[PDB]
This record gives structure tokens, C-alpha cells and sequence, in this order.
């Protein structure tokens, strides 16, 4: 998961 | 006295109670009800398409998002009214998304994308438009451009939804762009  | 006005609230609360929930149930689960549409029998669930950016992985981002949003949120807010921090997040929200997806699919989420948006917003608008009373400091260009750099380069700890940060502050310089013109 990527975190913005 | 108070600083952050009711949008700029509500934002914070709706943050908090959601990584609560992650800490609860995992982030998983809560990703699986508040990510970007990951199939076409989702796509109008309609909420998806923003509730990605209240989500977040690591106690480290959610604090920083949330600082940059109550200070510069708060300054919109403040200052243009609570309409246009709506509108500002609501777009912001919606393209940093869709741009995010676009190159790397649904799986990400966080508030940077808005952030990096009111970065831009207040930046710009300050700059075109100083009787706006809004204006971003040198420290906080400084400070916002290491983040960005940082961000680019993969220097924390954890994988980094550029994508959405970038168009973030692409949808930020626009708006303010458009809302300066006069
Ligand atoms: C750990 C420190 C104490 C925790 C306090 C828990 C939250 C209490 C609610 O706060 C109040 O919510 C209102 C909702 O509209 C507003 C007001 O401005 C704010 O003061
Ligand atoms: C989520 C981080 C927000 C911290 C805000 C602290 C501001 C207190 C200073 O008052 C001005
Ligand atoms: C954690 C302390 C918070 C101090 C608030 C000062 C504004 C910093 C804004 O940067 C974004
Ligand atoms: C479309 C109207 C924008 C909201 C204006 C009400 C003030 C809320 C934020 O404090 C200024
Ligand atoms: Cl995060």
C-alpha cells in the first residue's frame, strides 16, 4: 500500500 | 482564538476515527471498504472516489498530513470560507486519486494528495492574488519542497503514492490560477  | 473552522475539523476527526479503525480491524479490511474502486462492480460506490485520502499507514504521515492540513486547510478556511476548502479537497481528492490509480492501481491512501493541493493553492494565490490574505511562508516552501523531495527519492521508510502528491500540487496551482485570474 502507498501513502499519499 | 480557534484556529481550525469546521471543515478543517471535520476532516481531522474523520482521519482520526478512521486509522482508529485500522488499528482495530487492520488496515486492510478498512481499505477494502474505503479504497479507490479495485473492481468495475464498485465504480459507484461513489465515496471511493474520495475516502482513499482518509486513510493512513504509519503514525509518522498521518501526523504530518494532518499538521499541513490544519495550518493551511485552516488558512483557507479561514480566510476564502469553508466552501472553498470543500471544493479545494473534493478535487483534489478526486484527481490525485485518479492519476494515483492510473499509474500504480488502487491500493494507496492518505491525505498528501489534498496536502500537496493546498500547498500549490495557497502558494499560488498568495502570489497572484495577495489581497486574498493568504500567502505560503519561505519556511513552508522550504520545508514543503524537501518533503516533496524526499518523497521522490523513497526516503522514508515506506512506498510513496508520488503520482497522487504531484497531481495533488498540479490541482492546487490550477485552482488558484483560475480563481486569481481576477
Ligand atoms: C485528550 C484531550 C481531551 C480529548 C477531548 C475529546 C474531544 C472532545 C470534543 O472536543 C470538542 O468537539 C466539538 C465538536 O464540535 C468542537 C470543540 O471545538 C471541541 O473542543
Ligand atoms: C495534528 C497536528 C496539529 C498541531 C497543532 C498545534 C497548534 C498549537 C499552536 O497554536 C497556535
Ligand atoms: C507540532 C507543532 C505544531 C506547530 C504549528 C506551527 C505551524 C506549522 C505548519 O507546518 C505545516
Ligand atoms: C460557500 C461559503 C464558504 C463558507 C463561508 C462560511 C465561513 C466558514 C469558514 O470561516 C471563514
Ligand atoms: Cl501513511
Amino acid at each position: 500500500i502507498a501513502t499519499a | 482564538r480557534e484556529r481550525a473552522g469546521p471543515v478543517t475539523w471535520v476532516m481531522m476527526i474523520a482521519c482520526v476515527v478512521v486509522f482508529i479503525a485500522m488499528q482495530i480491524l487492520g488496515d486492510q479490511e478498512v481499505m477494502l471498504w474505503l479504497a479507490w474502486p479495485f473492481d468495475p462492480t464498485l465504480k459507484f460506490e461513489f465515496w471511493r472516489y474520495f475516502t482513499h485520502a482518509l486513510m493512513h499507514f504509519s503514525l509518522m504521515h498521518i501526523l504530518f498530513n494532518l499538521l499541513w492540513w490544519w495550518y493551511l486547510g485552516g488558512a483557507v478556511e479561514k480566510r476564502l470560507g469553508s466552501g472553498k476548502l470543500i471544493v479545494i479537497t473534493l478535487i483534489s481528492a478526486l484527481l490525485s486519486g485518479y492519476v494515483q490509480q492510473k499509474f500504480s492501481g488502487p491500493w494507496f491512501g492518505g491525505l498528501s494528495g489534498v496536502v500537496y493541493a493546498l500547498m500549490g493553492y495557497v502558494w499560488l494565490r498568495g502570489e497572484r492574488d495577495p489581497q486574498s490574505g493568504i500567502y505560503l511562508q519561505r519556511g513552508l516552501i522550504i520545508f514543503a519542497l524537501i518533503w516533496i523531495v524526499a518523497g521522490w527519492f523513497d526516503l522514508f521508510g515506506m512506498s510513496m503514492a508520488n503520482g497522487a502528491h504531484i497531481a495533488g500540487l498540479a490541482v492546487g496551482l490550477a485552482m488558484a490560477f483560475v480563481d486569481s485570474l481576477n
